[PDB]
C-alpha cells in the first residue's frame, strides 16, 4: 500500500501533462466533469443499445415462452403476496 | 375583499363556495325542469353536486382523483350551453390531450371541433375544443369564435404549476370576460379554496370548489424490498399506512429480516394482474427492460395476428421508405409478444399504435416513461415504479407525493377492476416519516408560475382596454403573495418565541466564541482555495496520491488520483475563454450514484453504506485536501474487486494515522509564493490564539452550548429572512421586471415610450413559440434576406430545439454562416437588456441556443428520407421529431410576422420552407382523430 512522497513533478506543470505517473486503466463515470457548474462550459474526451440495435433485434427472432393466457377475475388487500425465485 | 363559505353535503365530500364579500351568501337551488344531460350511470355524490353548481350558473372547481369522474361535469355543463343555445369551449393543456377530448365530446354532443395549432376541425361548433394556449391567440387577436360564449371548461387545471406553459392558463383566465362562467377539472390539490378565490376575486362571481377523495376503484399499495422474498401491502385499500409491512419490508433491506423487475412482471401475468405499466424515470431503462420481458410471450396467437393487422394498418399511411426504417421494424416483435414502451423519445406513429393497442387489450406490460402519466389516460390494472428514487439532474432524491400520487392513479380501471394494485420497488432504506409522506401524502398545490414573456407584454401594448400591468395586478401569483402574507407575519413571531426560549446559552461570550471559530471555517476555505490553483496543484497530481474531493455540499471524503488532463472549453455558446483542469479520481460513490452514467450523478457513499470505487472526473477546484501519502494503485482498475483495494487501502493509512492523513504544506511542501496566502495563514494562527484562549473551548459542555448557539443564529437568519419577505408585502412583484422589459422594448424600437405598439412590435406579436425579440430582430436586420431556404429554416432550428445532446457537428459554411450571424445579434440584445437592468449572463443568452441539429434539420430540408437523418445524431427519434415540429409551428408564426411587415418574399421564403420540412412520418397524426 502506502507510502509518503512529498515530491512535486514540475513536468506537470510545464508540459500541461502527467509525467512520471503509471496510469492505470479504467472507466470514469460518464462523459462531463463533476465540478462543471452552470454548463457554461463543455469538454469533450471524444456506442448506443436502442431497441432496433443488432445486438437487440436478434433476440427477438429467437423464441420465448408464454406463461398464462385466461383463472378468475383477480383476487383483497392480501399483506404479502410472494414471488420466486 | 372574498369570503368563503362552507356548505355541507353528504359521503365524504366537500362544498365550499367563494363569493364576493359584498354579496349574500344564498344556498344553491334545486333543479327547475329536466336535466340537460342524463347519465347510463348513477352519479356520485361529488358529480352530483357540481352538477347543481352548473344548474344554478355558477362556477365550480372539481377537485377530484384522476379517473374518478369529473368529466361528467363538463359535460352536464356543454349540454346546458347548448340547451340555451349559447356556445361553450371546452380548453385543455396538450394536443393530445385535446385530442381525445375532442372525440370523447364528440360521440355525446354532436357539434363539436378542434383547434390546435396543427388541427381546425368546424371551427364555428357550439362545443369547441381546445388546446388553451391556441385559445390565448385567439383572445389576442379579439377573434369571434369567443362571442356567443357562455361557459370555458378547463381540464386538467393543475397543470397551471408547470413552470413553463402555466402562464398561459393564468393569462388566458385573465382575459375572458365577467360574465362567462367557468368548470374547473382538476386533480386533488390541496389549496383549491385558494384558486376559488381568485377567480371570484378575478370575475366578481361565486366559484365553487367541491372535493373528493373518492376512488371509484380502489387501490391497493405494495412495496419490494430488493431482495425481498415478497411484496408487502404498505397503504390498504381504505387508504390506511400499514407500518408493520414497511417495517418488515425495510428490515429486508436492512438484510435483518431472516429484486427484478422480470420477477414482478412474471407474477403480474401469472397472478393475472395483467396489464400493466411499469415505470422507469430513463428513457434508456424503460427499453432495457422491455426487452428483458421478451423472453417470455404473453399474446395468444390470434393475438398476435390482432397486433399485427392494427399495427401494420396504423402503418399504411407511412411512406414504405419510412416503413422499413429500424425503428419501426424492431418494435413489432415487442408488440407481437405483449411488450410495449412508451417514451418520449420515440416515434409518434409508433406511439399512438401502442396506445390504441393498450386499449384493445393486446398489450400486457408497458414500458414507459414518466411523462406517460401526463398524457391521454389510458389506465392499467397494475403499476410498477421500478425505482424508489429518482434524479433531478443535481442531486437524488425520493419521488414526490404528487409524483406518487399521478403515478399511481395510472392504476385501476373503473368498468373492469375491482382493485388496483401499484407496486414500488425501492432500492434504499426508507423512513416511516419519509415512507408515510411518499404515499399517504397530499399532492402538490396548484402554485401559479406566471412569468413575463416579450408576448405577452407587447401583444397586451397592442390590445385596446387592457395594459401588460393590469395582467400582472390581477394575476393568481399575485394573488398567492397577497394572501401569503399572514403566514409569514406568524412565522415571524413564531420565530421570534423561538429565538427567546432558547436564549439561554449559559454565558453569552459564546457567541464571540462561535464567531471566532467561524472565520476559522471561512479563512480555512481560503487556504483551500489556493491549495487548488493549478499552478500549485498539478505537480502533486500523481496517481496514487491521497486527495479530498469536495463538490458544493456534498463532500466525498479520500479519494486517490488516476490521471488528470488539460481540457478545453467546448461550450461553444460564449467564447472559449479559458481551459479547464480535471483530475480523474478514485472516491467512494454511492450504490445508487454507480447505477447512473452521467458523471454529474456521482455521489458519495451515506452512512450507512459500504460505498463503492468509481473514477470520476472532477475539476480542480473541488480537491479540498491533499495529501503526503502516496499509495499503491493497481494497475488495472476496471474490475470491482481491484477498484475495491483502494478502499482497503485508504483505510490501512487512516488507522495509521488517526490523528488525520497528512497534508502537504502550502509553502513548505506546495511552495505556493502567493504573499495573500500568507496573510490568510497568519490570520488562521492568529484566530487559533484567540480560539484556545476562550474558556468555552476547554469547558466541558461545550458542544450542547455551542450547538444553541448555531441553533439561535439559525432563527435569526429565518426572522431576518422573513422580515425581508414581509417588506415585500405591498408591493406586485414582478411589476419591475416588466418595468425592464418595457425599456428594453423602447431601447430595441418595438414600442414607443408612451406605449403604442410600433411595426418592429407588431410583427413580433406573431412569435409566439420562441424569442420573438430576437427573431424580429434578425429580420430587421435582413439576416432571413439572404439565406439559403433550408438555412432559413435550419437556423431556426436552434429557436426551438431545447434538448440536451452531448455535441453538434461541425458545420459548412451555408449553414454555420448564420450561426456566427446570429450569435452577434444575439449578443446585442443582452447587451441592451444587462443596461436595463435585468438579469442575465451573456455566455448564458448565447449558449441558449442549441445548434446541434443544425444540420439534420438542413439535410431533412432539401429532401433527404427520415432515415437518413437519424444517422446523423444521437439524440433519439422522437426529440429529433418534436424540434422539427415545434418548427413547422415557428415557421407558421414567422410566416404570420412576415405579413404583417409585407415582406411577401419573407413570407414565401418561410412558407415554402415548410414545405420542405413537413413531410412523411414526421407529420402523420395517427393518433386518431
Ligand atoms: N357514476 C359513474 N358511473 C360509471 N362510470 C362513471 C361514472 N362517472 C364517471 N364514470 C366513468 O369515469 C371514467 C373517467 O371519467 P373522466 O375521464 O371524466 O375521468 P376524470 O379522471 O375525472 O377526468 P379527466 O379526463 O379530466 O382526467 C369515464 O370512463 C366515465 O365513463
Ligand atoms: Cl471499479
Amino acid at each position: 500500500s502506502f507510502r509518503t512522497d512529498k515530491k512535486p513533478d514540475p513536468a506537470n506543470w510545464e508540459y500541461k501533462s502527467l509525467y512520471r505517473g503509471d496510469i492505470a486503466r479504467y472507466k470514469r463515470k460518464g462523459d462531463s466533469c463533476l465540478g462543471i457548474n452552470p454548463k457554461k462550459q463543455c469538454i469533450s474526451w471524444e456506442t448506443e443499445k436502442k431497441h432496433s440495435r443488432k445486438q437487440v433485434e436478434r433476440y427477438f427472432t429467437k423464441k420465448s415462452v408464454g406463461l398464462m393466457n385466461i383463472s378468475k377475475t383477480e383476487p383483497e388487500p392480501i399483506s404479502f403476496i410472494p414471488v420466486k425465485d | 375583499r372574498v369570503k368563503v363559505q362552507s356548505v355541507e353535503t353528504v359521503e365524504g365530500c366537500t362544498h365550499e363556495v367563494a363569493l364576493p364579500a359584498e354579496e349574500d351568501y344564498l344556498p344553491l337551488k334545486p333543479r327547475v325542469g329536466k336535466a340537460a344531460k342524463e347519465y347510463p350511470f348513477i352519479l356520485d355524490a361529488f358529480q352530483r353536486e357540481a352538477i347543481q353548481c352548473v344548474d344554478n350558473n355558477q362556477s365550480v372547481l372539481v377537485s377530484a382523483h384522476t379517473s374518478a369522474g369529473k368529466t361528467v361535469c363538463a359535460e352536464y355543463a356543454i349540454a346546458l350551453a347548448l340547451r340555451e343555445k349559447q356556445r361553450v369551449i371546452f380548453t385543455s393543456p396538450i394536443k393530445a390531450l385535446s385530442n381525445q377530448k375532442y372525440r370523447e365530446m364528440y360521440e355525446e354532443f354532436q357539434d363539436v371541433g378542434l383547434m390546435t395549432g396543427d388541427v381546425t376541425i368546424n371551427p364555428t361548433a357550439s362545443c369547441l375544443v381546445m388546446t388553451t394556449e391556441i385559445l390565448r391567440s385567439m383572445l389576442y387577436r379579439g377573434s369571434e369564435v369567443m362571442r356567443e360564449v357562455a361557459w370555458v371548461i378547463f381540464d386538467e387545471i393543475h397543470y397551471m404549476r408547470d413552470s413553463e406553459r402555466g402562464v398561459v392558463w393564468e393569462e388566458t383566465i385573465i382575459l375572458l370576460p365577467d360574465n362567462v362562467h367557468y368548470v374547473f377539472l382538476s386533480a386533488t390539490i390541496p389549496n383549491a379554496r385558494q384558486f376559488a378565490e381568485w377567480i371570484c376575486h378575478l370575475h366578481k362571481q361565486p366559484c365553487h370548489v367541491i372535493y373528493t377523495d373518492y376512488r371509484p376503484t380502489p387501490l391497493q399499495h405494495y412495496i419490494f424490498p430488493a431482495g425481498g422474498d415478497g411484496l408487502h401491502l404498505v397503504v390498504d385499500e381504505n387508504g390506511d399506512f400499514r407500518e408493520d409491512n414497511f417495517n418488515t419490508a425495510m428490515q429486508v433491506l436492512r438484510d435483518a429480516g431472516d429484486s427484478n423487475v422480470f420477477k414482478i412482471v412474471k407474477m403480474i401475468m401469472e397472478r393475472n394482474f395483467q396489464p400493466v405499466i411499469i415505470f422507469s424515470f430513463s428513457k434508456k431503462d424503460c427499453e432495457a427492460y422491455a426487452l428483458q420481458m421478451t423472453k417470455l410471450d404473453f399474446n395468444t396467437d390470434e393475438e398476435k395476428k390482432m397486433v399485427e393487422e392494427v399495427f401494420s394498418n396504423a402503418i399504411d399511411c407511412l411512406s414504405d421508405e419510412d416503413k422499413k426504417l429500424p425503428q419501426v421494424e424492431h418494435v413489432l416483435p415487442l408488440l407481437k409478444r405483449g411488450i410495449g414502451i412508451h417514451h418520449g423519445g420515440l416515434l409518434p406513429i409508433l406511439k399512438e399504435t401502442i396506445e390504441i393497442l393498450f386499449s384493445e387489450g393486446l398489450i400486457k406490460a408497458l414500458f414507459a416513461t414518466e411523462t406517460f402519466a401526463m398524457g391521454i389516460n389510458m389506465p392499467a390494472r397494475t403499476v410498477l415504479f421500478t425505482n424508489a428514487r429518482k434524479f433531478d439532474g443535481k442531486d437524488f432524491r425520493w419521488i414526490s407525493s404528487g409524483e406518487y400520487i399521478q403515478m399511481s392513479g395510472r392504476a385501476g380501471r373503473r368498468g373492469m377492476d375491482d382493485r388496483g394494485i401499484v407496486i414500488l420497488m425501492v432500492d434504499e432504506k426508507m423512513s416511516p416519516t419519509i415512507g408515510k409522506q411518499l404515499l399517504k401524502g397530499s399532492a402538490d398545490p396548484l402554485n401559479s408560475a406566471f412569468h413575463l414573456t416579450y408576448n405577452m407584454v407587447l401583444n397586451l401594448l397592442r390590445v385596446e382596454e387592457i395594459n401588460p400591468e393590469y395582467m400582472l395586478e390581477k394575476s393568481f401569483y399575485q394573488f398567492q403573495h397577497y394572501r401569503a402574507i399572514p403566514g409569514v407575519v406568524e412565522k415571524v413571531k413564531n420565530s421570534e418565541e423561538q429565538y427567546n426560549k432558547i436564549v439561554i446559552p449559559n454565558e453569552e461570550s459564546v457567541v464571540i466564541y462561535y464567531k471566532i471559530r467561524q472565520q476559522l471555517a471561512k479563512l480555512g476555505k481560503e487556504i483551500e482555495e489556493y491549495i487548488h490553483k493549478p499552478k500549485y496543484c498539478l505537480p502533486f497530481l500523481q496517481p496514487g496520491r491521497l486527495v479530498k474531493v469536495k463538490n458544493e455540499g456534498d463532500d466525498f471524503g479520500w479519494g486517490v488520483v488516476v490521471n488528470f488532463s488539460k481540457k478545453s472549453n467546448v461550450k461553444p455558446n460564449s467564447g472559449e475563454l479559458d481551459p479547464l483542469y480535471v483530475v480523474e479520481v478514485l472516491l467512494r460513490c454511492s450504490k445508487e450514484s454507480l447505477k447512473n452514467s452521467a458523471t454529474e450523478a456521482a455521489k458519495p457513499a451515506k452512512p450507512d453504506e459500504k460505498g463503492e470505487m468509481q473514477v470520476v472526473p472532477v475539476l480542480v477546484h473541488l480537491l479540498s485536501a491533499i495529501s503526503s501519502v502516496r499509495l499503491y494503485i493497481p494497475k488495472d482498475l476496471r474490475p470491482v474487486d481491484n477498484r475495491q483495494s483502494v478502499l482497503k487501502s485508504i483505510q490501512e493509512v487512516q488507522k495509521r494515522f488517526p490523528d488525520g492523513i497528512p497534508l502537504l504544506d502550502p509553502i513548505d511542501d506546495m511552495g505556493i509564493q502567493d504573499q495573500g496566502l500568507k496573510k490568510v495563514i497568519q490570520k488562521v494562527e492568529a484566530f487559533e490564539h484567540r480560539m484556545y484562549s476562550h474558556p468555552l473551548h476547554n469547558d466541558p459542555n461545550l458542544e450542547t452550548v455551542y450547538t444553541l448557539c448555531e441553533k439561535k443564529a439559525q432563527i435569526a437568519i429565518d426572522i431576518k429572512s422573513a422580515k425581508r419577505e414581509l417588506k415585500k408585502a405591498r408591493t406586485v412583484l414582478q411589476m419591475d421586471e416588466l418595468k425592464c422589459r418595457k425599456r428594453v422594448l423602447r431601447r430595441l424600437g418595438f414600442a414607443t415610450s408612451s406605449d403604442v405598439i410600433e411595426m418592429k412590435g407588431r410583427v413580433a406579436c406573431e412569435i409566439s413559440s420562441a424569442d420573438e425579440l430576437l427573431l424580429t430582430e434578425m429580420m430587421f436586420n435582413g439576416l432571413f434576406n439572404d439565406l439559403s431556404a433550408e438555412q432559413a429554416t435550419a437556423l431556426l432550428s436552434c429557436f426551438v430545439f431545447q434538448e440536451n445532446s452531448s455535441e453538434m457537428p461541425k458545420l459548412t459554411e451555408q449553414l454555420a454562416g448564420p450561426l456566427r450571424q446570429m450569435q452577434e445579434c444575439a449578443k446585442r440584445i443582452a447587451k441592451v437588456s444587462a443596461e436595463a437592468k435585468l438579469e442575465i449572463d451573456e455566455e448564458t443568452y448565447l449558449s441558449s441556443f442549441k445548434p446541434h441539429l443544425m444540420d439534420v434539420v438542413y439535410t431533412w430540408a432539401t429532401g433527404a428520407t427520415f432515415a437518413h437523418i437519424c444517422k446523423m445524431t444521437d439524440v433519439f427519434e422522437g426529440s429529433i421529431i418534436r424540434c422539427m415540429r415545434r418548427l413547422e409551428e415557428l415557421l407558421r408564426q414567422m410566416c404570420q410576422a412576415a405579413k404583417a411587415i409585407g415582406n411577401t418574399e419573407l413570407e414565401n421564403k418561410f412558407a415554402e420552407g415548410i414545405t420542405k420540412i413537413k413531410r412523411d412520418i414526421v407529420f402523420a397524426a395517427s393518433l386518431y382523430l
